[PDB]
């Protein structure tokens, strides 16, 4: 993280979708960060759990992804990720991320969309 | 650097739920009884490097007890767990302790009062004193609200490694990689499946 | 391939078994999981015990033998008397022989400790069955074997430890009263010789044998008579000899701790001297062999070398146990004055250790001491220096109180708390109480300590966030200790200092900490504010400025301190003060919009609640209603203009309005909370329109479910609409719970309420039904149920059957409804039993089923109510006397309630509610015992004039025979004959019940055990 700049910090709770058993499952609660690499100009999401400080999210904010809404929340988003190296090996997850307020959901989104514009260059 | 940890306590106290939270981060709402014991590896990263735990999640309910105290052989640490919303589970702590310390004669042990997030608490603060004479660390925890959920393992890590200044530290994270029919169907199911606990702060 | 061992037709391969065991303990993955199951299935095999000797012999794996013993243990605790006499003696032999064999191989004795200890427990389990009735020479032959070896002697001490444990410490649950008493007597009769062996070994020794012996003593000390301790040389040994070597040091300190709680005489000066000597010795050893009084115990514990933490913990336990009881023996003799104060100085050093649970043990003592000093005469001056030290320790180690809502983060910022620090709540109360006690014992010293500490914050020589916080919290904690005049002067200086400090220290991190503390102090000292109006007024105005601080931590505490102050000072806000143009409550209202502008919805409601406290002090019903009206100016004008637009069109389908409406109601609930019965006028202003909004909203929820499906109940929009419905119920519950004019409740409120809510609930799908509806109905039935019998029947008809169908499928789904359902039934069964009389036979049957279903719950909130309802119902039916409905009830349901209560007592899944299960069963048996049931409970079936008493025995003996077929007929006969006789004495009765549970877990229990008395 010494070679990266923090673009956005917001407190959040992350979920992943279990396919076989139709339900959402918590993966972490902590500070979700937007980290632009100063050498490659590539932005990524990195999010660690509170207290234990373990990685529940680690992927590039690909320009392909779209933040869809959830049926049950006005302060959350849900999107597909193809390569998350949080648990180690690359793996395709359908993530949901929820925030404190609506403004925290909407601020996240515009920053996320700004992040994708930085990545395309 | 790996250590055998046994987790013992009454049925329903939230043992397997406590471990699951530490494994994946999830909060399992449902009570599926553990049958005998479940062995799960659990690595923490510290300033003294990575510590590993073989977490033997033993059964609480008598009928599903399996090998019982046979699970305790060569255990280097332990967690005794009870439910602060259930007084009977605290009265049984000494029975669990008795069984445990008969096999494991000298090991660090944490007593834990689970489910403190529940408003209507029954096992009051003052009442909890069994840990003192038997040299056990105590912690109020909540597997749901994550209250002091890190404490049992952090304290055991300090006792086993032998460094009282052992703090958890962040894993220097590698830069992630730069990478279609089923995807569309799977996402739709996700949006229309409502997120749990929508009346939490997060 | 691994499942070969689960085949008992062929032999047993020990080698294969050992591979399976190695795979379980040392292996991993699915191989581990698979072996784990195989081993369990093997262990659980009823004939598995027969393979024990085979495994014990030819196996090399020690774990394989451990499981052999686990299999035997099961066989011995449960099915022992089922075996033929030969097998018993043979099993005894090779267990006794295995122990001899492992003790006489030095190699095996040293490295296979786990296996020997399991072997020794397995022996003790036999004793529990066989000794001393069928093994009279066990102890004599045990004391003899000790002489011929050091390995064996040591191992005998391990066996005696486990025996003492199982007889005295763990018998209450595992044995019947009669059997527990038998074994306790048997150990007491032969303990004279047991001690002789113990005392001999202690003289002839620091080694593993001595440790083992000292460990056994610790267990004996729980029960043995005091003469074995005080009429021998053992106190001298413990207090001197065994303290100087560190391996045996720990266990001795624990024995002596137990000795400090032995039952002693009180007028025996010779034992008083001995009690002083063993302490005096012990404290001398710690001084020379461990560490002096001056030693930095904070630094030692922190370093955590070897067993220093355990040691310090055990020392703290000893010092506090002993002093708590015996310290008066040191207070009088001046030669013992140094010993007294050192013992305490050690505790003062221990109290500096950074470790919560240790501190709680020391604090328990300090409270105990300071309490005695506060009362006992001519004592406090003894501990003047000890106390003076203790004031520093406590003041410097104050935990954050619940009221302070700020805390430091890992980056160095002062942020709002993420959750409530719930583990420390009790800690503060414990600290407060002691500190309050210390303040009274010497008010001048407390004042001088704090005032100087504070002056070292102004100059900044000791300035830190911690130092300022702990000091501020301490000042708040001693509120009301001082006299009003000495308080005035104290607080005056303290506030001026914190104000002087607040000005110089700048930045949002500094002011956050300072402000929060100033808020905690001001709020903790209400008496000062009552005397000082001009001060109080400026504070409250300044609190309102905090309600515009963008920092969310300070802002929230502003609101909490405002209500906390107002709760105590309410009167000074309702009256017109001297030199004031108006009553201040009036000044608050006229600028309520500005003040609460930047506040969040929930914080705004708190503000409105505080105002309701103040208004309720006004007793002229004219001014109170006028004030109430002025307060609700904004939430009623918001409301009025919504009820126009709502009635103009059902389309409200804006999510922004849903939130505004939800906030108009939440505000009313808040003002109603504080104003109780005084809220009536404001309720009436919105009551009819509100119940119309409830009907309107109700439809949208139903409309949205039809159009979107069950999923819609999770959407923000619907959840918004439901919140309106739930909050409306809360307002009606809040008022009615506190209402004084019940006539108006029944004649005005109730009938419109029932019409608006019941049918809606009944006719919605399960997921759209609000459990709150049931809660609201409970409170209505509670207060005015007796006045509205027809309306109670209407409540039952609408919610009973449909709610019961939501919860009768499993124990988990619809948990809120589940809980509130049984609360509603309970209050109906107490306050309006008539409504149940009006239910048809089919509906009444479901109600019986409903109660028994509630027994089988593991939730206490449901389980407690389940038994309570049943008990009430039996009282209700008994109350009616010899009428047809009482008879028909008993003939229908008396044996259901008897047989259901028995299932939950015995299934080992509902031990939480054993007490009330007993109470319920006692009541049912008593009815037959006292001929309270006028009609025959049988039916033709049994002889003509057979009494109910005879038949109750006949049914229960049959019930139990089939329920538990491993019990003899006499085991059941005795049990019931005893149990019936004891139907008037609950404590005894329960003893017989607990005896029965113990017997069904084994085979061939003694039926004479139920003669215990
Ligand atoms: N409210 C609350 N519920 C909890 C908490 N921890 C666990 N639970 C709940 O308690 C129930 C039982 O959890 P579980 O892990 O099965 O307990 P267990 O000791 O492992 N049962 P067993 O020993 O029979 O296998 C579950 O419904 C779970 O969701 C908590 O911190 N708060
Ligand atoms: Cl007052
Ligand atoms: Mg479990």
């Amino acid at each position: 993280e010494e070679d990266e700049e923090v673009l956005y910090k917001v407190r959040a709770k992350l979920f992943r979708f279990d396919k076989d058993a139709k339900e959402w499952k918590e993966r972490g609660t902590g500070d979700c960060k937007f980290l632009k690499n100063k050498k490659t100009n590539k932005v990524r999401i990195l999010m660690r759990r509170d207290k234990t400080l373990k990685i529940c999210a680690n992927h590039i904010i690909a320009p392909e992804y779209t933040l869809k809404p959830n049926v049950g929340s006005d302060r959350s988003w849900v999107y597909a990720c193809t390569a998350d190296i949080a648990e180690g090996e690359a793996e395709a997850f359908t993530f949901a991320i929820r925030f404190g307020s609506k403004e925290n959901a909407d601020k996240f989104k515009e920053e996320f969309e700004k992040a994708q514009e930085i990545n395309k260059k | 650097v790996q250590f055998k940890l046994v987790l013992v306590g009454d049925g329903g106290t939230g043992k397997t739920t406590f471990v699951k939270r530490h494994l994946t981060g999830e909060f399992e709402k449902k009570y599926v009884a553990t049958l005998g014991v479940e062995v799960h590896p659990l690595v923490f990263h510290t300033n003294r490097g990575p510590i590993k735990f073989n977490v033997w999640d033993t059964a609480g309910q008598e009928k599903f007890g399996g090998l019982r105290d046979g699970y305790y052989i060569q255990a280097q640490c332990a967690i005794i767990m009870f439910d602060v919303t259930s007084r009977v589970t605290y009265k049984n702590v000494p029975n669990w302790h008795r069984d445990l310390v008969r096999v494991c004669e000298n090991i660090p042990i944490v007593l834990c009062g689970n489910k403190v997030d529940i408003k209507d608490r029954k096992v009051k603060a003052k009442s909890i004193v069994f840990h003192r004479k038997k040299n056990l660390q105590y912690y109020d925890i909540s597997a749901k609200s994550n209250y002091n959920f890190e404490k049992p393992f952090l304290w055991l890590a300090r006792k086993l490694i032998g460094d009282p200044n052992l703090e958890f530290v962040a894993m220097p994270a590698l830069a992630p990689p730069e990478v279609a029919a089923q995807y569309e169907h799977d996402l739709e199911v996700a949006q229309t499946t409502a997120l749990p606990d929508e009346d939490d702060d997060l | 391939a691994m499942e070969g061992i689960l085949d008992f037709s062929n032999d047993l391969d020990i080698a294969l078994l050992d591979q399976v065991v190695s795979t379980f303990y040392q292996g991993s993955g699915v191989q581990q999981k698979q072996a784990q199951e195989i081993l369990t299935k093997f262990q659980d095999n009823p004939d598995a015990w027969q393979k024990a000797d085979q495994i014990l012999q030819f196996s090399t794996n020690p774990q394989s033998k451990f499981i052999a013993l686990s299999i035997l243990d099961k066989l011995i605790t449960r099915k022992w008397k089922l075996l033929p006499n030969d097998h018993r003696i043979g099993i005894r032999n090779f267990v006794v022989g295995m122990i001899i064999s492992m003790c006489q191989d030095d190699e095996v004795f040293k490295t296979q400790k786990n296996l020997i200890n399991k072997s020794d427990l397995t022996l003790v389990q036999i004793l529990k069955q066989e000794w001393p009735q069928n093994w009279p020479e066990f102890i004599p032959e045990l004391i003899g074997s000790s002489s011929s070896s050091v390995n064996v002697c040591e191992n005998n001490m391990i066996v005696l430890k486990l025996l003492s444990e199982e007889v005295f410490d763990f018998s209450a649950e595992q044995m019947t009263q009669a059997k527990a008493l038998h074994l306790k007597n048997s150990m007491s009769k032969e303990f004279e010789q047991i001690f002789k062996l113990c005392f001999q070994v202690l003289e002839q020794g620091s080694s593993s044998l001595i440790v083992a012996t000292l460990e056994s003593l610790l267990r004996y000390l729980h029960w043995i008579p005091y003469r074995y301790i005080y009429e021998t040389n053992i106190l001298e040994l413990l207090s001197t000899k065994f303290m100087t070597s560190p391996d045996t040091r720990a266990i001795t300190l624990k024995c002596l701790t137990e000795v400090s709680n032995l039952k002693i005489p009180q007028d025996n000066d010779l034992i008083k001297r001995q009690t002083v000597l063993f302490f005096q010795n012990t404290l001398q050893q710690i001084a020379t062999s461990v560490m002096p009084v001056t030693a930095d115990l904070k630094a030692t514990y922190a370093n955590a070398n070897g067993n220093d933490q355990s040691f310090l913990q055990d020392l703290a336990m000893f010092l506090t146990t002993y002093l708590a009881r015996n310290r008066a023996l040191l207070e009088s003799d001046e030669s013992l004055r140094e010993l007294l104060l050192n013992a305490h100085q050690y505790l003062i050093q221990l109290s500096k250790i950074e470790e919560r649970e240790l501190f709680k043990t020391t604090l328990d003592y300090w409270h105990n001491l300071v309490a005695d000093l506060f009362y006992e005469p001519l004592k406090k001056h003894i501990y003047e220096e000890i106390c003076s030290q203790l004031r520093l320790v406590i003041i410097e180690n104050m935990v954050r109180p619940e009221e302070v809502l700020v805390v430091e983060n890992d980056e160095g910022e002062i942020v709002r708390e993420f959750v409530k620090e719930s583990d420390t709540i009790q800690l503060y109360k414990s600290e407060r109480e002691v500190l309050v006690y210390l303040t009274h014992l010497n008010v001048i010293d407390t004042e001088e300590i704090m005032i100087s500490k504070l002056a070292r914050q102004i100059d900044g020589s000791e300035w830190s966030w911690h130092n300022i916080n702990t000091l501020s919290w301490a000042i708040g904690s001693i509120s009301g200790t001082m006299s009003e005049d000495t308080e005035k002067r104290f607080v005056v200086t303290v506030i001026k200092d914190l104000l002087d400090l607040s000005v110089k220290k700048r930045g949002k991190d500094n002011k956050a900490v300072v402000a929060s503390d100033i808020m905690y102090v001001v709020g903790q000292y209400p008496r000062f504010l009552k005397a000082h109006w001009n001060f109080l007024r400026t504070v409250i105005l300044k609190l309102f400025e905090f309600m515009h601080e963008t920092h969310e931590g300070v802002q929230d505490m502003a609101c909490d301190t405002f209500i906390k102050i107002v709760q105590k000072c309410k009167y000074h806000f309702v009256i017109q003060q001297p030199r004031e143009s108006e009553p201040f409550i009036q000044t608050i209202i006229r600028d309520i919009q500005k003040t609460t502008a930047d506040l969040q919805p929930q914080q705004v409601h708190t503000f409105y609640k505080a105002c309701g406290i103040i208004i309720s002090e006004e007793r002229s019903v004219a001014e109170r209603n006028r004030l109430l009206s002025d307060l609700m100016q904004l939430p009623n004008m918001a409301w009025d203009t919504i009820v126009e637009q709502s009635t103009a069109n059902p389309t409200l389908l804006d999510s922004e309005t849903v939130k505004i409406i939800a906030n108009i109601i939440k505000t009313n609930v808040a003002v109603c909370t504080s104003m109780g019965a005084d809220f009536y006028p404001q309720l009436g202003h919105i009551y009819y329109n509100m119940l119309q909004l409830y009907r309107a909203v109700s439809s949208m929820i139903s409309a949205q479910v039809a159009a979107e499906g069950l999923i819609a109940t999770k959407t923000p929009k619907v959840r918004g609409l439901r919140t309106i419905k739930k909050e409306i119920l809360k307002l009606v519950e809040t008022y009615i719970s506190k209402a004084r004019n019940l006539d108006d409740v029944v004649k005005v409120l109730v009938e419109p309420l029932l019409n608006a809510v019941l049918e809606d609930y009944m006719n919605n799908v399960p997921d759209a039904r609000d459990a709150e509806v049931l809660n609201c109905m409970t409170t209505v039935v509670e207060k005015v149920g007796h006045m509205i019998p027809q309306g109670v029947i209407l409540i039952l008809q609408s919610v009973f059957e449909c709610t019961l169908d939501m919860i009768n499928k499993d124990f988990t789904e619809y948990p809120e409804h589940r809980v509130e359902f049984y609360k509603l039934l309970k209050v109906i069964n107490e306050k309006s039993f008539a409504a149940f009389l009006e239910l048809p036979p089919a509906a009444f049957k479901l109600f019986v089923d409903a109660i028994c279903w509630a027994f089988k719950h593991n939730n206490r909130d449901v389980e407690v109510n389940g038994l309570q309802i049943a008990l009430d119902l039996v009282k209700n039916i008994e109350r009616m006397g010899n009428v047809p409905f009482a008879n028909e009830f008993h003939k229908n349901y008396f044996f259901i309630f008897v047989s259901e209560t028995f299932f939950v007592l015995t299934d080992s899944d509902h031990k939480s509610g054993f007490s009330k299960q007993a109470l319920l069963l006692m009541k049912l048996i008593s009815l037959v015992y006292d001929n309270k049931i006028s009609v025959p409970l049988y039916q033709a079936e049994v002889p003509q004039g057979t009494s109910n008493q005879v038949y109750l025995s006949q049914y229960l003996a049959n019930m139990l025979s089939n329920a538990f077929p491993h019990l003899t007929s006499e085991q059941i006969a005795s049990f019931l004959s005893a149990l019936t006789k004891q139907c008037k004495d609950l404590v005894v009765f329960k003893g017989t019940l607990r005896d029965f549970l113990v017997q069904i877990k084994e085979v061939g229990g003694d039926p004479t055990d139920y003669l215990f008395a």
